[PDB]
């Protein structure tokens, strides 16, 4: 972990606005390093992964199916949502859902995934069941994404966001076969390229999501590790900065190339 | 060359092979199969959590194919974008694209999608459009004030805005 967190400070600097960061053990669960790991940011897309893990422990007790075909319409179309606006004649399956939701971080597939499950409500009872209590999802795509200053709505913290995700990768929470989904999900990420993968050497395996929102809000979640291995959970988070989504996108590649040095 | 661009978008035509596509918007910017099935996918410049993008779906999964489907996301600005809450509130379900057009704004909006199911023939053709207040329009973020407007047989079947004022 060491000197990461110079740069955690050094992306303060160059930003200038707040840059929350914790490195977690994936197997431990031990913190190894944080920064304002206890401070709110905007989840933004990064909550779609703790979506379809509320989706996946639905399907493990019988109460959603993978292959469940949606059928939506017009009206649910929303900004940013590819795979979904290609898909609208003949619908989804609940699986795909969570692949574009992820993967593409397509956001009617996020709503539809929401919907299946009751709402953002349902999804903070979820996580709040499980033991995390600071992580809310209060509205959908895309006003999520809003980062409205001093607004609490649809955020987390660095360390609750970092715990449920290891909880949801390793725990008991989902089977075995939950877990290769949810990981292959991540690890299959197509748009978080110019973050935390990067900096990321040959070999090496990283599952993630990012997240982009307005006011600069720009973060990432992953487990990565080296030898093809995951073996720590990193989650970082940046919101209220000027500089350009490369500057911001930059900092975060810099952060997570100075963990990767320092491993 | 470049990434996916409006102008790439605007010159693949209807009727065009996957061929022609990919010649226009350049291979190296598109995809297919996968989540796209056999629609080629383009991608624009970084944008939000993702990126400007085009699909163009095809009749078939022919190699011969033609295209029947343009959709797109942040290639296309709007002309000149003077729609507004209340305009937005006079769009009625059941109103002809030139009277929609003619409510928020001619250069207000862009073409979300557009799609012939009996190619190439009209009939049955679905229009989806993105209309935008004077700064709703974003290529690289979130909008800021927006709305989607869709169609089919040029009639207008359903309207939803955003954070218009």
């Amino acid at each position: 972990h060491p000197e990461t967190l110079v740069k955690v400070k050094d992306a303060e600097d160059q930003l200038g606005a707040r840059v929350g960061y914790i490195e977690l053990d994936l197997n431990s669960g031990k913190i190894l390093e944080s920064f304002r790991p206890e401070e709110r940011f905007p989840m933004m897309s990064t909550f779609k992964v703790l979506l379809c893990g509320a989706v996946l422990s639905r399907i493990d007790a019988g109460q959603e199916q993978l292959g469940r075909r949606i059928h939506y319409s017009q009206n649910d179309l929303v900004e940013y949502s590819p795979v979904t606006e290609k898909h609208l004649t003949d619908g989804m399956t609940v699986r795909e859902l969570c692949s574009a939701a992820i993967t593409m971080s397509d956001n009617t597939a996020a709503n539809l995934l929401l919907t299946t499950i009751g709402g953002p409500k349902e999804l903070t009872a979820f996580l709040h069941n499980m033991g995390d209590h600071v992580t809310r999802l209060d509205r959908w795509e895309p006003e999520l994404n809003e980062a409205i200053p001093n607004d609490e709505r649809d955020t987390t913290m660095p360390v609750a966001m970092a715990t449920t995700l290891r909880k949801l990768l390793t725990g008991e929470l989902l089977t075995l076969a939950s877990r290769q989904q949810l990981i292959d999900w991540m690890e299959a990420d197509k748009v978080a390229g110019p973050l935390l993968r990067s900096a990321l050497p040959a070999g090496w395996f990283i599952a993630d999501k990012s997240g982009a929102g307005e006011r600069g809000s720009r973060g990432i979640i992953a487990a990565l590790g080296p030898d093809g291995k995951p073996s720590r959970i990193v989650v970082i988070y940046t919101t209220g900065s000027q500089a350009t989504m490369d500057e911001r996108n930059r900092q975060i590649a810099e952060i997570g190339a100075s963990l990767i040095k320092h491993w | 060359a470049g990434v996916m661009t409006g102008a790439k978008f605007t010159q693949i035509q209807f009727g065009m092979t996957r061929q022609q596509v990919l010649d226009i918007a350049g291979a190296e910017n598109c995809e297919t199969g996968g989540s796209f099935g056999d629609s080629i996918h383009c991608r624009g410049h970084a944008a939000g959590d993702y990126a400007a993008y085009a699909t163009f779906g095809f009749t078939s999964a022919a190699a011969d194919a033609k295209v029947d489907s343009k959709s797109q996301e942040k290639l296309l600005a709007p002309s000149a974008p003077t729609l507004t809450l209340a305009k937005f509130n006079q769009v009625t379900v059941g109103m002809t694209r030139a009277q929609v057009l003619a409510t928020v704004g001619q250069g207000s909006c862009t073409t979300w999608s557009e799609y012939y199911p009996a190619y190439p023939s009209t009939a049955g053709v679905t229009l989806s459009l993105s209309c935008f207040d004077v700064d709703g329009y974003s290529s690289t973020g979130f909008y800021r004030g927006s709305a989607h407007l869709w169609f089919t047989d040029g009639v207008l079947q359903g309207k939803r805005q955003w954070d218009l004022v």
